[PDB]
């Protein structure tokens, strides 16, 4: 059954979405790392959902 | 190999409207709850 | 690898590698004397 309706706007994601890369423990270093990252300041899309989605 | 409906949302307590029939599946996964 | 945790009890230890250094001769002039000393460089007397 369909009982869902979506509504979109936009946000700012800041600095959110950071997390650690490897299991391996560091203290006190700045490390360099290439993965896959939300970027900084990036449209980040807020939906409501009120009850193709 | 689940096949869901259009609008997949669960029950709560069952799961029935989320996907209509299942089959053979690949992998499984019973832990501690992600939300508190 | 500095720490590592150990797989049968969860103790965060460290290794670390252990003594050594560079061995220096200071000795006089071979026709003078065949004594020599020995400068173990940057370990602590105890380590030798
Ligand atoms: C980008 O973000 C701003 C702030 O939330 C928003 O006003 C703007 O519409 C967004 N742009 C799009 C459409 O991605
Ligand atoms: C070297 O060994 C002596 C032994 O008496 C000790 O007093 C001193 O603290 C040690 N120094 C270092 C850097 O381990």
């Amino acid at each position: 059954v369909n009982l869902i309706t979506r509504t979109q706007s936009y946000t700012n994601s800041f600095t959110r979405g950071v997390y650690y890369p490897d299991k391996v423990f560091r203290s006190s270093v700045l490390h360099s790392t290439q993965d896959l990252f939300l970027p900084f300041f990036s449209n980040v899309t807020w939906f409501h959902a009120i009850h193709n989605p | 190999e689940f096949q869901f409906c259009n609008d997949p949302f669960l029950d709560v307590e069952s799961e029935f409207r989320v996907y209509s029939s299942a089959n053979n599946c690949t992998f499984e996964y019973v832990s501690q709850p992600f939300l508190m | 690898t500095d720490a590592v945790r150990d797989p049968q009890t969860l103790e965060i230890l460290d290794i670390t590698p252990c003594s050594f250094g560079g061995v220096s001769v200071i000795t006089p002039g071979t026709n003078t004397s065949n004594q020599v000393a020995v400068l173990y460089q940057g370990v602590n007397c105890t380590e030798v």
